[PDB]
């Protein structure tokens, strides 16, 4: 193990003089990726099932704390509807589902790796499929039946452990196929209409002339595009190939951290059911048997207070995380309107 | 042996050492037990399971409701069976009729399915993303506008909320 | 005047509901024998009423704490909204914005502010093209073994004749040497036409 | 359920979460070991000679039903206090290392 | 050089005040007989 002083970067010097200028003579077409989180998992909690279980004595003792559970569930539902609103602001910008024609004559540019693949069950692109397999979720579907984990399969499958304690995960409103349809419409509009479909009705224009407009927008004359069209198309195709390559090779850490954080929060909730909180045991059935009502109520009160504050901590941290995801989704919506529907 | 509880007992594959009688999971609840007369191990599984949601068009319009059992797959652990049973990737929906059309979402059920109080009864459908469109793209065709419209739109933004103060002692 | 400002009414509703929830949470025992201090202080003597009063104090303190925490979170969200509104005031009202969909749908022309209870309303005036028409087009024009490109327009053709127009409004004009500029010969551009 | 969790008699259009699906127990079962004898209540409480407190006696008890109601006719205790358990629960339990 | 950076000093002030408030909150009984563990552990037996 070695320890060193970190370097800030390579040293450089500019040959500045009062009558010297440097002018470029060639260019490169670069393609870069930017990843942004847009939603997190929507969860719900049953207080009675988490705090008491099937205990009727505990559930009758809990009726002095019903306002707190209505409050918790109000907060969680606010988060849950905010997630769907986030996805809608990002992806549902345009409400016309444009298709790209079978005329794949785009001046030499090849958009085959980002356009839908009709050979799949879904209509996801090649790049979208490569992205889909680099993020491992925790819920492959949202129907886990009672008979499916009945026995010791519970408390060995974390999801049934969460479900037996009242912790539910709700499915998003837009399926993945609908989101793929939205991105497909955005791509088709942007490659057959330029930036006009974001300001009104889509007005077609040949792709090379649209690229010449975009070259004008950065301070380069159009003849620079028209005289170098094959070189530019080849550079673009090579850069797109480089992306797929890199991906299929080896990540989406910022999107996996969201899944990891939500799963860890739920599992921490489940393990915090082993705390005594100052009682004689952490099981309601060891207290309710070996102790009679009036003097078991003190222990059950300790347990109730502890578990309520556990739920409260969870909900608070979920609210804070949802605020951060909301900021990220707002940034993604701004980038969608200003980089995809226009030129910045 | 004095330990009380509620649940479902099933035959087990766990195998206890001779000095063991109960088995506990990570939440420290008893999930296995050795029967004191037959000396066989049993698993104890809880009895309640599965979320439930209720879809109403508002009780100021009707007291018809639909119920979504978010963990059932019918092709049951339901309160009633009625008619119009419709399976969804969000659960089994009971009380709403499935149609083949598609509209804008009214009440979001989930997984692409919405519900609405149409024709009265409750219907469930797949939400539509929008009208389909196609651009007449060719390699030498352009579309140029010949007129314009001046549009005025509103945008609302919250700027403040209520300023409050609390006296601890008085509360 | 017909028929809403839901985003501005939700703020009022949320604050009122939070205060009223605080008030109703004064009916909780929190594990004591009653939720009234006067039923405890009468029928119980100091040292053994102190346990009940301690339970009540702890419960009500945590109620206040929950309220303050959720108020802080909501205030952060309102702060973000107010920052966005200030940016929109400086960039859409005090200027003209080139950012797409920042000051309405269309090409932004101007904006006017109006005040509302706890908020602001922007009236965005934008320009939306309409009544489009199809034309044949070309990237360049070849005249004397030279390629001519438009200066600030696009080459269109009504079917037989060629004109140069502006991109956002059909206003055809005759192609001259003041509309175009020359660069190179007629062998490199792909869809060049003779005119 | 929703009317009552809302604390209102009117419900507005929408979808609301209710409690998880509950199932009620149908039967009650008890499973104790096969024990037939009664515990030596008459050679612990009715012994003829007790020990000195400095050399107190300790006796092991196992494999017997602890039906203490048989002590109601022949015994009257001036002090009886249990720690860690309730006296009203002693008839339902089962005891280890007595 | 004359005369400020209030927005940068408020951050330092807030963090310092939070830590010091943590330290002074060690003088609360929270409903116990004292706020010192050594006064409880001496004069009282474990249970
Ligand atoms: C532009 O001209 C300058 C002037 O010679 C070149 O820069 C110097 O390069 C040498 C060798 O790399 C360095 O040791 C000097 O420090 C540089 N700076 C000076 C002398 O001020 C530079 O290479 C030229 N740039 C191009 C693109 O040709
Ligand atoms: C501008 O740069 C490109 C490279 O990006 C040059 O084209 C390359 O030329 C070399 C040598 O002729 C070939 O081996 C490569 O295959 C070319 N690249 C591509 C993508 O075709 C081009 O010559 C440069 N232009 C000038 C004027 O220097
Ligand atoms: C551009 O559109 C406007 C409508 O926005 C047209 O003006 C309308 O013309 C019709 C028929 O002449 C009248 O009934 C309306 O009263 C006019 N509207 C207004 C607001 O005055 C206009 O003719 C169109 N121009 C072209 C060249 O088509
Ligand atoms: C394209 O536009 C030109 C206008 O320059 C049309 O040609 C003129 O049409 C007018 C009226 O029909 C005649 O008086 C002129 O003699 C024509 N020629 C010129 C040089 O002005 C032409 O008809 C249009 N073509 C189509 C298909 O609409
Ligand atoms: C407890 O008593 C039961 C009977 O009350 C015993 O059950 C017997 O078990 C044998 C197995 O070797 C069977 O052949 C008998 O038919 C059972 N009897 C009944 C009535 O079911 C049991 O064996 C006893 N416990 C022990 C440890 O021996
Ligand atoms: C302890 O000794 C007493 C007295 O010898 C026993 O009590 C008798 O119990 C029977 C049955 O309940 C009664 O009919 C008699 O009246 C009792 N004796 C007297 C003097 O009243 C008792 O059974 C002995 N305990 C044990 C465990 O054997
Ligand atoms: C290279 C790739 O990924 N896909 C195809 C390839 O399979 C096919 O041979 C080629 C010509 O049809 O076009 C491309
Ligand atoms: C009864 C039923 O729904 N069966 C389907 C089966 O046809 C389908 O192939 C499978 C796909 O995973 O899902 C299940
Ligand atoms: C031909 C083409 O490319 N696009 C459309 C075509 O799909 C449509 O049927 C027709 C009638 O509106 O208008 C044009
Ligand atoms: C008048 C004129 O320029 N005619 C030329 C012709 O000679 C040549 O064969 C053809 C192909 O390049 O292009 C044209
Ligand atoms: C586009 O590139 C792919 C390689 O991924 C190739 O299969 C396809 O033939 C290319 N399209 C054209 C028109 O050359
Ligand atoms: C619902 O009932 C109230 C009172 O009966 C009434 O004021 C209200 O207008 C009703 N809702 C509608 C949409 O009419
Ligand atoms: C219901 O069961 C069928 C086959 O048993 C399965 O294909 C389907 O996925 C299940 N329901 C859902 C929506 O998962
Ligand atoms: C609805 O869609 C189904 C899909 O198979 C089709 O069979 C049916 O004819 C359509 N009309 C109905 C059943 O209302
Ligand atoms: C443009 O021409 C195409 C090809 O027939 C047609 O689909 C479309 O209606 C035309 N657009 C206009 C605005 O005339
Ligand atoms: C446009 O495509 C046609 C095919 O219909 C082809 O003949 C022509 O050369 C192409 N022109 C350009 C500029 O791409
Ligand atoms: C354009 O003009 C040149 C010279 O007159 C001629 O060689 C060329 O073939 C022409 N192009 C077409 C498409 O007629």
């Amino acid at each position: 193990i070695i320890a060193y002083t970190m370097s800030l970067g390579a040293e450089n010097s500019v040959a500045y003089s009062n009558n010297s200028i440097a002018i470029p003579t060639n260019f490169t077409i670069s393609v870069t990726t930017e990843i942004l989180p847009v939603s997190m998992t929507k969860t719900s909690v049953d207080c009675t099932m988490y705090i008491c279980g099937d205990s009727t004595e505990c559930s009758n003792l809990l009726l002095q704390y019903g306002s707190f559970c209505t409050q918790l569930n109000r907060a969680l539902t606010g988060i849950a509807v905010e997630q769907d609103k986030n996805t809608q602001e990002v992806f549902a910008q345009v409400k016309q589902i444009y298709k790209t024609p079978p005329i794949k004559d785009f001046g030499g540019f090849n958009f085959s790796q980002i356009l839908p693949d009709p050979s799949k069950p879904s209509k996801r692109s090649f790049i979208e499929d490569l992205l889909f397999n680099k993020v491992t979720l925790a819920d492959a579907g949202f129907i886990k039946q009672y008979g499916d984990c009945l026995g010791d399969i519970a408390a060995r499958d974390l999801i049934c452990a969460q479900k037996f304690n009242g912790l539910t995960v709700l499915p998003p409103l837009l399926t993945d196929e609908m989101i793929a349809q939205y991105t497909s419409a955005l791509l088709a509009g942007t490659i057959t209409s330029g930036w006009t479909f974001g300001a009104g009705a889509a007005l077609q224009i040949p792709f090379a002339m649209q690229m010449a407009y975009r070259f004008n927008g950065i301070g380069v004359t159009q003849n620079v595009l028209y005289e170098n069209q094959k070189l530019i198309a080849n550079q673009f195709n090579s850069a797109i190939g480089k992306i797929q390559d890199s991906l299929s090779s080896t990540a989406l850490g910022k999107l996996q951290d969201v899944v990891n954080q939500n799963a860890q929060a739920l599992n921490t909730l489940v393990k915090q059911l082993s705390s005594n909180f100052g009682a004689i045991s952490s099981v309601l059935n060891d207290i309710l048997s070996r102790l009679d009502p009036p003097e078991a109520e003190v222990q059950i009160d300790r347990l109730i207070t502890g578990r309520l504050q556990s739920l409260q901590t969870y909900v608070t941290q979920q609210l804070i995380r949802a605020a951060e995801i909301r900021a990220s989704a707002n940034l993604a919506a701004t980038k969608m309107s200003e980089c995809v529907l226009g030129q910045s | 042996n004095g330990l009380t509880g509620t649940g479902v007992l099933t035959e087990s594959n766990k195998k206890f050492l001779p000095f063991q009688q109960f088995g506990r999971d990570i939440a420290d609840t008893t999930d296995a037990v050795r029967d004191p007369q037959t000396l066989e191990i049993l698993d104890i599984t809880p009895c309640s399971f599965g979320g439930v949601s209720v879809i109403t068009p508002g009780t100021n319009t009707s007291n018809q409701v639909a119920v979504l059992y978010q963990d059932v797959n019918c092709t049951w652990r339901v309160y009633s069976t009625g008619s119009n049973v419709f399976q969804t990737r969000a659960g089994c929906l009971i009380g709403a009729e499935h149609v083949n059309n598609s509209y804008e979402c009214d009440i979001p059920i989930g997984a692409g399915i919405c519900a609405s109080y149409q024709t009265q009864s409750i219907i469930a459908y797949t939400m539509s993303l929008g009208a389909e469109n196609s651009v007449a793209y060719s390699n030498n065709s352009i579309a140029i506008p010949t007129n314009f419209t001046i549009s005025v739109t509103t945008e609302i933004l919250p700027v403040s909320m209520t300023k409050t103060s609390v006296d601890c002692t008085m509360y | 005047s017909s028929t809403a400002l839901g985003k501005l009414q939700d703020v009022v509703n949320q604050n009122a509901q939070a205060l009223n929830t605080l008030v109703k949470q004064l009916s909780s025992n929190f594990g004591a024998i009653s939720s009234v201090l006067n039923d405890i202080l009468s029928r119980l003597d100091p040292p053994e009423a102190e346990v009940q009063i301690d339970r009540l104090i702890t419960g009500r303190l945590q109620s206040l704490q929950t309220y303050v925490t959720q108020q802080l979170i909501r205030a952060a969200e309102i702060r973000a909204s107010a920052n966005l509104a200030a940016t929109k005031m400086s960039e859409c009202v005090l200027g003209q914005s080139k950012r797409v969909d920042f000051c309405g749908k269309g090409y932004h022309l101007m904006s006017f502010p109006q005040s509302a209870p706890h908020g602001v309303v922007f009236l965005h005036v934008t320009y939306v093209p309409a009544q489009e028409k199809n034309f044949t087009t070309a990237p360049a024009i070849c005249h004397d073994g030279k390629a001519h490109f438009p200066r600030e327009g696009v080459f269109v053709s009504n079917g037989t004749h060629w004109f140069v127009t502006q991109r956002n409004f059909y206003e055809p004009q005759i192609i001259t040497t003041d509309n175009t500029f020359v660069s190179g010969n007629c062998d490199v551009v792909i869809g060049i036409v003779n005119n | 359920e929703t009317k009552c969790t809302l604390k209102s008699f009117t419900v507005e259009k929408g979808i609301y979460q209710t409690s998880n699906f509950r199932v009620q127990p149908t039967e009650s079962i008890v499973r104790f070991p096969n024990i037939t004898n009664l515990c030596p209540f008459g050679e612990v409480f009715n012994a003829t000679r007790f020990a000195s407190v400095y050399a107190w006696n300790r006796k092991r008890i196992s494999n017997c039903v602890a039906d203490y109601s048989v002590l109601y006719n022949s015994a009257s205790f001036s002090t009886f206090k249990c720690y860690g358990v309730s006296p009203t629960k002693l008839n339902d339990l089962c005891f280890t290392n007595v």
